C-alpha cells in the first residue's frame, strides 16, 4: 500500500507557484519554475528516472489562469492563515565534536510563505543551509524542511526563528546541546 | 523512463 | 508533381476494348479518375489507394500500379455514352489534388443500315438560301473542314431517333458563293463512292 | 538495434506505410473452411468489394485453429503479391484473426501516453470489445492516430524516429519501431503480423509513444 | 505585508492497494483550503464538494473524451508512475543506526528513564522492542512516533521506565525490513 | 440532396476589367477549390480553403484572388492583372470522409478586346428535302445559328410548344467565320430529324430556339446597330403535305 501524489499551487498576490510529486510524504522531485528545471530531492532519482520541466511550467500556467476565476467566483474570499507549529530536533543524537545536522520542521500552516532563519547564539547563520518546497498534508495545510549542518558543542546554543502572518509574534524554537 | 503528469484543467468560465 | 496522361485523344468504334493510361515519377499515395462532359464538371468514377489495385465498376476496369507511381482505366465493349473526357488526379499523403490534361474519349456508334446521301434543303424563309446536308453515312466516314473561307463545314453529330430504334450521323455544309453546290460541297471529305446524290 | 530513422525509406516505402496504416480491412462474424498454401485461410468475395479475401499465418497450426470457426477480421490489407484463388481480384492480410463469439461484457479503453523530444502531448485513446485482440489491431489503431496527427508517414513532417510500446499489467510487454520496416512493399511491411499475436484485453495497462525530431 | 492572499491548490492522488493490483485515483481542486471539486476513478466522474465546484464538475463531465481520458488514468499515469520509481521508492531500504543510553531529565531520582534511538532508517514500518535480562517489557513504554526527517530517513525514540535493579542488562530490538534478523543494542 | 453551383454560367467582360465568379455549396463541406480547365491542360489549381477564413495559394494563383467569409461560398475574382483571362472555370468542395471532390457546373467566362465585336445571333431553319423524305421515308430539319459573339449560346428545339431531345444532334463545337481574328463571330448548327409522316402533318409546328448571353443592362452602346444585350432569337417551320 502506497501514495504517489502529484501536488500543484498558485498563489496571488504573491506569484509563486509549486510543482512536485510526493510518494508516501517525502518529495520525489519538485520543478523550479524561474530556472525551468527538475530538482529530485535526492541525487539518485535522476539517472533512474526523468521528467521534463516544461510539462509542469504548462500546468503551472493553467493554475495561474484558474486560481484567478475561483478567486473571482468566490467574490474575492480571502484565504484565512493558519499559524504553524515549529518543532525544531536533530538528524541523530547529538555527539560533541562529529558533524550532525539541525531540522527545523514547519507543519500544519496555510498559505505557503515563510521566512525561516538559524540564529546561532542571537546572529543569524545562512551558511551550508538548505530547504524543501512547500510539501502537501491531507488537510491541505503545507510542510517545510530547514537545514542547517554544524558541529555539536557546549559553546554553542541555535534558535530557529519563524516567520508567518498566522502568528501574531515571529516563533522561537531553541536546541541547546544535552 | 518518464514520469507522466496529468494535466491541469481550465475551469469553467 | 506531374501527372502524364496517355493518350491525348482516342477515336473508338462501339464494341472495342480500350486502355487509357496515367503516369508519373513520383509516388502517389491515392490517385483518382473523373469522366467529364463538355461543359460541365466532372464526376468521380473510383478512387484507388493501395498499389496493385484492381477495380471493377460494371464495363471500367481501373487499377494501381504495383509501386504506386501509374493507373490504367480499361473499358470493355465501349459505347458511345463513354465519350468524355477522362481526367486523372493524385494527391499525394498530406498536400491536394494535381490533375493530369486528359485523355479525350470518343466512341461512335455502330450505324446499323448506311445509307449515305447528300440533299439540299432550303430556307423556311422565302430567302433565297440554302446548306447541304451529308446524311446516313455509317461511321467509318470521316468530315473534313473547309478548305475555304467562305464555305462553312460543320464536324459529324449522331442523333438518335429513340422511338424508331434508329441513329444517323450527319454534318452541314453552307456558303453564299454561287460557285457552291451540293455536289461539290463535301470533295474534300472522303465518302462512300455510293454516296447517293439526288437530281 | 536502435530506432531506425525515417530518411533511411524509400519514398515507395512511406507511401506504402501510410497506405497500410491507413486502409486496413475490418470485418466482422465470417467464416472460412478453406487451406491454401497448408499455411493460409480463403474468405470468398468477403474483403473489399467482394474481392476474395486470403488470412495468411506463420503456422499451419493456427489457420487449423481458425479454420470453420466464427471469426473477427482486423488487419492490414494488401495486393501486390496477393496469391490469386480464383480469377476473382484478391486481396491479402496478415493473422488479424480471433474468435466472433469471444466480447467484452462493456468496451474496453486503452490509453497512450505521448511524448515527441521527451514533451509531453496529449493523452490519446483507441477501444475494443474484443476479449482478445490481435497486437495488429491495435498498432494499427495507433499508428492512425500517429499518421493524422503527427504526420509519422509523410517524408516531409518533423517526425523522424518513434517508438509504440504495449505496456502490459502481466510480464510480457511488446514495443514497435515505426520506422523499422522489414521491406519496402506491403507484403513485406505487414508480414510482420503473421504470428497472430493476441493479448488479453483486460491485461493490457497502456501504451507509451515516444516521437523523435531531428532537432 | 497585509494584501489578503488567494491560493488554488491541485492534487492528484495515486492510491495504490497491494502493489499495482488495485489501483485509485483521487484528484482534486483546493480554493483556500477548502476541496471544492474532485474526480474519483471510483466514482469515474467529476463530482463538486462545495457549490464552488458546481459549475466545473458540470462542464468537466459534460466531455466524453475528457472523462475517458480520466478514467484510464488509472494506467496511463499511477501504474505507470508506480512502475517508473519503484526501483528507488517502493524497495528503497536503509538500515537504521541503534544507540542506547539514559535519558537527561526525569522524575524524581532512585528511578531512571531509558532511551533507545532508531534514526537514519527507510522505510516507516517499524518494531522497536525493550528486554529486561533476555525478557521483555512491555509496562512503562512510551514513544515519539515516526518522525519523518524529510530526506527520506525516519527516527523514533523508544523510552522505557526503570525501577533499576543490581545485574541487570536492558536489550532496544528493532525488528526492519532492510535486515534479514533483528538488531540488539545492549545496556549496563 | 446538397451540391455546389456557380453563377452565372456565361461572363462576358471587356479587357482591363476585374470579374467575380461566384460559388456556392450546401453539403457542408469545409474545404472548396477554385481551377481553371484551358483546351488541352486539364485542370490547375488556382486557390483552395480548408475551412471558413482560411485561404490558400494554388499552383497558378497570379492573378487571382479569394475570399471566405462563409463556409457556404467562395468567391472567385480574376483581376485585371490576369494575363489570360479566358477560360472555363470550375468549383469544387470536399469532406473528409471521402477522397471524393464533388464539381459545381462552371462558369464560362470570355474577355473581350472591346464591345463592338459582340453580335447576337442570326438563327434560320431549312425545311426537309422532298429527296429525303422519298428516299429515307424522314424528314431533317436544320437550324443554323450565326454570326454570333461570344460563343455563349444554348441552342433547344421546340415542337407543338415542348422542348425535345430526341431525333436532335447539335454540333459540340462552334464554327469560327474568321478564324484570322481573335474575337471571331461564330456559327453552329443544329439537325432535327422525324419521320416524313410527322413532318408532313401541318398541324405540327417546329422551332429553333437560341438562347444568347451578350451585353448587360448597364454596359455603354452608342453604335448604330441595336444593343447586342442577352436575348432569345428563334426560327420557326410548320409541317406541310405538301
Ligand atoms: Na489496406
Amino acid at each position: 500500500e502506497h501514495v504517489i501524489i502529484q501536488a500543484e499551487f498558485y498563489l496571488n498576490p504573491d506569484q509563486s507557484g509549486e510543482f512536485m510529486f510526493d510518494f508516501d510524504g517525502d518529495e520525489i522531485f519538485h520543478v523550479d519554475m524561474a530556472k525551468k528545471e527538475t530538482v529530485w530531492r535526492l541525487e539518485e532519482f535522476g539517472r533512474f528516472a526523468s521528467f521534463e520541466a516544461q510539462g509542469a511550467l504548462a500546468n503551472i500556467a493553467v493554475d495561474k489562469a484558474n486560481l484567478e476565476i475561483m478567486t473571482k467566483r468566490s467574490n474575492y474570499t480571502p484565504i484565512t492563515n493558519v499559524p504553524p507549529e515549529v518543532t525544531v530536533l536533530t538528524n541523530s543524537p547529538v555527539e560533541l565534536r562529529e558533524p550532525n545536522v539541525l531540522i527545523c520542521f514547519i507543519d500544519k500552516f496555510t498559505p505557503p510563505v515563510v521566512n525561516v532563519t538559524w540564529l546561532r547564539n542571537g546572529k543569524p547563520v545562512t551558511t551550508g543551509v538548505s530547504e524543501t518546497v512547500f510539501l502537501p498534508r491531507e488537510d491541505h495545510l503545507f510542510r517545510k524542511f530547514h537545514y542547517l549542518p554544524f558541529l555539536p558543542s557546549t559553546e554553542d546554543v541555535y534558535d530557529c526563528r519563524v516567520e508567518h502572518w498566522g502568528l501574531d509574534e515571529p516563533l522561537l524554537k531553541h536546541w541547546e546541546f544535552d | 523512463p518518464k514520469y507522466v503528469k496529468q494535466n491541469t484543467l481550465k475551469l469553467a468560465t | 508533381q506531374l501527372l502524364e496522361q496517355s493518350p491525348q485523344f482516342l477515336s473508338i468504334q462501339e464494341g472495342e476494348n480500350l486502355t487509357v493510361y496515367c503516369n508519373s515519377s513520383s509516388v502517389f499515395s491515392s490517385l483518382q479518375w473523373y469522366r467529364q462532359e463538355p461543359g460541365e464538371g466532372p464526376v468521380l468514377l473510383v478512387t484507388v489507394v493501395t498499389g496493385g489495385e484492381v477495380k471493377k465498376l460494371k464495363r471500367l476496369t481501373f487499377q494501381f500500379g504495383d509501386a504506386r507511381k501509374d493507373s490504367s482505366l480499361h473499358i470493355t465493349a465501349a459505347q458511345p455514352g463513354d465519350t468524355g473526357l477522362y481526367l486523372c488526379a493524385g494527391a499525394g499523403s498530406q498536400g491536394n489534388l494535381i490533375f493530369g490534361k486528359g485523355t479525350k474519349l470518343s466512341v461512335k456508334p455502330n450505324i446499323q443500315n448506311p445509307d449515305p446521301a447528300v440533299y439540299q434543303l432550303r430556307d423556311s424563309k422565302s430567302s433565297d438560301k440554302s446548306v447541304c446536308l451529308f446524311t446516313d453515312f455509317d461511321s467509318q466516314t470521316n468530315v473534313s473542314q473547309s478548305k475555304d473561307s467562305d464555305v462553312y463545314i460543320t464536324d459529324k453529330c449522331v442523333l438518335d431517333m429513340r422511338s424508331m430504334d434508329f441513329k444517323s450521323n450527319s454534318a452541314v455544309a453552307w456558303s453564299n458563293k454561287s460557285d457552291f453546290a451540293c455536289a461539290n460541297a463535301f470533295n474534300n471529305s472522303i465518302i462512300p463512292e455510293d454516296t447517293f446524290f439526288p437530281s | 538495434e536502435d530506432l531506425h530513422d525515417k530518411s533511411e525509406l524509400t519514398d515507395l516505402a512511406l507511401a506504402n506505410a501510410y497506405g497500410q496504416y491507413n486502409h486496413p480491412f475490418i470485418k466482422e462474424n465470417i467464416k472460412s473452411d478453406e487451406i491454401s498454401g497448408e499455411k493460409d485461410l480463403i474468405f470468398r468475395n468477403q474483403g473489399d468489394s467482394g474481392n476474395d479475401l486470403r488470412v495468411k499465418f506463420a503456422t499451419a497450426d493456427l489457420a487449423q485453429k481458425f479454420k470453420n470457426k466464427n471469426v473477427d477480421i482486423y488487419g492490414a490489407s494488401f495486393y501486390y503479391k496477393c496469391e490469386k484463388i480464383s480469377e476473382n481480384i484478391s486481396e491479402c492480410l496478415y493473422g488479424g484473426t480471433t474468435l466472433n463469439s469471444e466480447k467484452l461484457a462493456q468496451e474496453r479503453v486503452i490509453g497512450a501516453n505521448v511524448w515527441v523530444d521527451g514533451i509531453q502531448k496529449e493523452t490519446e485513446l483507441i477501444r475494443t470489445n474484443k476479449k482478445n485482440v490481435t497486437l495488429q489491431e491495435l498498432d494499427i489503431k495507433i499508428r492512425k492516430i500517429l499518421s493524422d496527427k503527427y504526420k509519422i508517414y509523410y517524408k516531409d513532417s518533423e517526425i523522424s524516429k518513434g517508438l509504440i510500446e504495449f505496456d502490459m499489467k502481466t510480464p510480457r510487454d511488446y514495443s514497435f519501431d515505426i520506422y523499422d520496416l522489414k521491406g519496402e512493399n506491403d507484403y513485406e511491411i505487414d508480414k510482420i503480423y503473421e504470428d497472430n499475436k493476441t493479448l488479453k484485453s483486460d491485461d493490457i495497462s497502456h501504451i507509451d509513444v515516444n516521437l523523435y525530431t531531428k532537432k | 505585508d497585509t494584501r489578503p492572499r488567494f491560493l488554488w491548490q491541485l492534487k492528484f492522488e495515486c492510491h495504490f492497494f497491494n502493489g499495482t493490483e488495485r489501483v485509485r485515483l483521487l484528484e482534486r481542486c483546493i480554493y483556500n483550503q477548502e476541496e471544492s471539486v474532485r474526480f474519483d476513478s471510483d466514482v469515474g466522474e467529476y463530482r463538486a464538494v462545495t457549490e464552488l465546484g458546481r459549475p466545473d464538475a458540470e462542464y468537466w463531465n459534460s466531455q466524453k473524451d475528457l472523462l475517458e481520458q480520466r478514467r484510464a488514468a488509472v494506467d496511463t499515469y499511477c501504474r505507470h508512475n508506480y512502475g517508473v520509481g519503484e526501483s528507488f521508492t517502493v524497495q528503497r531500504r536503509v538500515e537504521p543506526k541503534v544507540t542506547v543510553y539514559p535519558s537527561k531529565t526525569q522524575p524524581l531520582q532512585h528511578h531512571n528513564l531509558l532511551v533507545c534511538s532508531v534514526s537514519g532508517f527507510y522505510p516507516g514500518s517499524i518494531e522497536v522492542r525493550w528486554f529486561r535480562n533476555g525478557q521483555e517489557e512491555k509496562a512503562g513504554v512510551v514513544s515519539t512516533g515516526l518522525i519523518q526527517n524529510g530526506d527520506w530517513t525516519f527516527q523514533t525514540l523508544v523510552m522505557l521506565e526503570t525501577v533499576p535493579r543490581s545485574g541487570e542488562v536492558y536489550t532496544c530490538q528493532v525488528e526492519h525490513p532492510s535486515v534479514t534478523s533483528p538488531l540488539t543494542v545492549e545496556w549496563r | 440532396d446538397g451540391g455546389i453551383t456557380q453563377s452565372p454560367k456565361y461572363l462576358f467582360r471587356k479587357e482591363g476589367q476585374n470579374v467575380t465568379l461566384s460559388c456556392e455549396q450546401n453539403l457542408n463541406h469545409d474545404a472548396m477549390y477554385w481551377y481553371r480547365q484551358d483546351p488541352g491542360q486539364g485542370l490547375r489549381l488556382i486557390y483552395y480553403s480548408q475551412i471558413v477564413n482560411d485561404f490558400q495559394k494554388g499552383d497558378i494563383a497570379e492573378g487571382y484572388s479569394v475570399s471566405r467569409e462563409k463556409k457556404e461560398s467562395f468567391p472567385l475574382t480574376v483581376t485585371s492583372a490576369q494575363k489570360n483571362p479566358t477560360a472555363f472555370y470550375l468549383c469544387a468542395s470536399s469532406s473528409r470522409s471521402s477522397y471524393e471532390q464533388y464539381f459545381g457546373p462552371g462558369t464560362r467566362l470570355t474577355v473581350t478586346e472591346d464591345l463592338k465585336n459582340v453580335f447576337p445571333p442570326e438563327v434560320a431553319v431549312f425545311e426537309p428535302s422532298e429527296a429525303e423524305i422519298s428516299h429515307t421515308q424522314k424528314a431533317t430539319l436544320v437550324c443554323l445559328a450565326t454570326g454570333f459573339y461570344p460563343d455563349h449560346v444554348e441552342l433547344s428545339w421546340w415542337v407543338n410548344g415542348k422542348e425535345v431531345h430526341s431525333g436532335v444532334c447539335t454540333d459540340p463545337q462552334p464554327l469560327k467565320e474568321q478564324p484570322a481574328l481573335n474575337d471571331s463571330r461564330y456559327s453552329l448548327s443544329s439537325r432535327l430529324r422525324v419521320s416524313a409522316t410527322f413532318w408532313q402533318n401541318p398541324r405540327n409546328h417546329f422551332r429553333c430556339q437560341v438562347q444568347f448571353y451578350g451585353l448587360s443592362e448597364n454596359d455603354e452602346w452608342t453604335q448604330d446597330r441595336a444593343k447586342p444585350v442577352t436575348q432569345i432569337v428563334s426560327a420557326e417551320a410548320w409541317g406541310r403535305a405538301d
